[PDB]
């Protein structure tokens, strides 16, 4: 992530991120709100942040300095193209919003007062039918990533020096392989916890509450249909087996 | 510092979420108490042996039967928890938990985490399950069902006030270790 982005979230709350002189401005039910506001953006930014180490570091390091087909390649990393353009577009809008909030004269002091509008937009229409289509095929090549990764770890010394020397870092310790292939399967099933957090406290304004109500009934909608469109792939697995 | 990896299952309920954060973080949050927990390497050493832990979470998870197993694969140990204040957790944990960690994990030593253990000794916790002919999880009603079940063990802590927290994670690393 860009270092702009990093300090506007390096804080471990909006209470925390914004001025001290800003926040004594503000109601404990709009600051309760904002904390948690602030979580979805921050999350998102770590969500993209995961899946850029996906394609630029670890999918194009191995297209660029190791020798094993294109295919083994994509068997590893699934759609992170396509989920790439999916959260990068989206963090955008939330980033865009977040900045046309922001008080004259500062680039920290913000209060995001809509934002139902923006994640109905999101899980509905066009961009929620490509985020079915692509966490369904996601999460069903998922078992089979790991099981080539485990499989090229153990058996290539030129896969092994590759992997120990990108993840030697200590900034990428949570960021391995493994770990950012389940970060991202299991960042769908955030969301429907943070949206329900934010119109926990989004009372004050009813037409908050009704836009924040029908994005959440969104996202537990799609999650049904990634859900219900998972079948395991195994590779080498038989026809017969399939229909068994 | 060999690495292992450490999943909590639970009811929705039942504090896991909350569990991770102050183990992680090592300190009550003061300030605010995050919604969600993504994934930590935690750094632990215990009885001389140095372990790097993966420390992950179900919570969301629980409605989504074809999700919620991509989240199993090559675990160390299971942390199953349930809520002290809520005795219908417990009820769920042989019947729907129990099944599913021992098909999708096989061989992986289990842990009864009660969490919560600050409400068995509070008013207004025991004032609300009386209202329903019902009391906190008693200490033996947990060790029952950690018999029961066929669980490693039976471990109590509050994530609250940190009681237990710290020890929960190093049983877990030396059943990760077995
Ligand atoms: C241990 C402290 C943690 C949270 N505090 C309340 C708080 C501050 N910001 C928010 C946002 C949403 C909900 C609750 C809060 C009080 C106690």
């Amino acid at each position: 992530s860009m270092e702009m982005d990093e300090k506007d979230f390096a804080a471990d709350s909006w209470s925390l991120a914004v001025d001290s002189s800003f926040l004594q401005q503000h109601k404990k039910e709009v600051m309760k709100q904002q904390d948690v506001i602030y979580e979805l953006i921050q999350t998102e930014l770590h969500h993209v942040r995961t899946l850029k180490i996906m394609t630029r570091l670890f999918r194009t390091g191995m297209l660029e300095e190791l020798h094993l087909e294109p295919g083994v390649v994509q068997g590893l990393f699934p759609c992170v193209d396509e989920l790439s353009d999916i959260h990068t577009r989206f963090l955008s809008q939330l980033l865009e919003r977040r900045r046309q909030a922001l008080c004259p004269g500062s680039t920290r002091n913000f209060v995001i007062h809509r934002l139902g509008d923006l994640l109905i937009s999101q899980f509905s229409g066009p961009s929620a039918e490509q985020m079915c289509k692509t966490y369904s095929e996601f999460c069903s090549r998922h078992s089979k990533a790991l099981k080539l990764y485990k499989e090229l770890y153990a058996r290539d010394k030129r896969f092994q020096q590759f992997i120990r020397k990108v993840t030697r870092p200590a900034v990428l310790k949570r960021h391995g392989v493994q770990e950012c292939i389940l970060l991202v399967t299991q960042r769908i099933t955030k969301y429907p916890l943070l949206i329900s957090r934010i119109l926990q406290h989004s009372h004050g304004i009813e037409e908050e509450r009704q836009d924040l109500t029908t994005a959440l009934g969104l996202v537990k909608e799609l999650l049904s249909n990634v859900d219900e469109g998972i079948y395991q792939l195994e590779k080498g697995a038989r026809l017969q087996e399939i229909y068994n | 510092a060999i690495r292992k990896k450490l999943v909590i299952v639970g009811d929705g309920a039942c504090g896991k979420t909350c569990l991770l954060i102050v183990f992680s973080k090592d300190q009550f949050p003061e300030v605010y108490v995050p919604t969600v927990f993504e994934n930590y390497v935690a750094d632990i050493e215990v009885d001389g042996k140095q372990v790097e832990l993966a420390l992950w979470d179900t919570a969301g998870q629980e409605d989504y039967d074809r999700l919620r197993p991509l989240s199993y694969p090559d675990t160390d140990v299971i942390l199953m928890c349930f809520s002290i204040d809520s005795p219908d957790s417990l009820e769920n944990i042989p019947e729907k938990w129990t099944p599913e960690v021992k098909h999708f994990c096989p061989n992986v030593p289990i842990i009864l985490v009660g969490n919560k253990k600050d409400l068995r000794n509070d008013e207004h916790t025991r004032r609300e399950l009386a209202k329903m002919k019902q009391e906190p999880v008693k200490p033996e009603e947990g060790r029952d069902m950690a018999n029961r079940i066929g669980a490693f063990g039976y471990m109590e802590c509050s994530a609250k006030t940190k009681d237990g927290v710290r020890e929960v994670f190093e049983m877990a690393t030396r059943a990760a270790l077995q």
